[PDB]
């Protein structure tokens, strides 16, 4: 059960970052292609290491979420000096094994994609030079967490800096919700009141 | 407290222009 929505969320949020890459110019154009997925015109990258990159980061976290120990996935975006500028924030919560139930919520999903992929009409453009980085956030304290994040040996975790959270203003600007009986998700984007 | 990042960073955007027509 639990373990399908998992496969779920992973297979959304690895899109869902790719789009936001895209969208925010991460990277440049011409290593992304258009697919489609959630029945929807998306951009993904055709770079494989950085895909790689994504597929490891979302193959650890898969088993976080099979024990609905996350809480918030968040894609950071930072500048050359390396302080964070924006931040896509998807909060999750979790409450026996369904099947259109379970096509409807991941087809909603698509709501998401599409404000993803129209969010700079909100955001304020970048600053050149960006990268961007994955924080996962536990409802319980990291560390048993910590041996069980580790899936993939080579693709190591370690706990977060003060540094690669913190971000004052912040803005806050939403752009979806959903609630289901089974998953609700919220995502959103907190925005350096100054990118400069 | 509550939160994990992966220890290593992804492509640069160089790193990936040298791929690229």
């Amino acid at each position: 059960f639990g373990q399908v929505v998992a496969d779920v969320l992973c297979e959304f949020l690895e899109v869902a970052v790719h789009l936001i890459l895209y969208v925010r110019e991460v990277y440049p154009v011409g290593i992304f292609q258009k697919r489609k997925k959630y029945n929807v015109p998306v951009q993904m990258s055709c770079h494989p290491e950085l895909n790689q990159y994504i597929q490891d980061t979302l193959h650890c976290v898969k088993p976080l979420l099979e024990k609905n120990d996350v809480e918030k996935v968040v894609v950071v975006i930072l500048d050359k000096e390396h302080r964070p500028v924006e931040k896509f924030v998807f909060e999750i919560t979790q409450p026996i094994s369904s099947d259109s139930l379970l096509s409807h919520v991941e087809q909603l999903l698509a709501a998401f994609i599409l404000k993803i992929s129209v969010c700079d009409a909100v955001l304020d453009h970048n600053p050149p030079g960006c990268t961007f980085t994955v924080l996962v956030h536990t409802r319980e304290a990291a560390t048993r967490n910590m041996e069980k994040i580790q899936v993939i040996k080579d693709f190591p975790w370690i706990l977060a800096d003060e540094q690669d959270v913190h971000m004052h203003d912040p803005r806050l600007i939403p752009l979806k919700t959903m609630t289901s009986d089974i998953l609700k998700m919220q995502l959103y984007v907190e925005e350096r009141a100054h990118k400069g | 407290a509550n939160i994990l990042k992966p220890l290593m960073s992804p492509p640069s955007r160089e790193e990936i222009m040298a791929t690229l027509l």
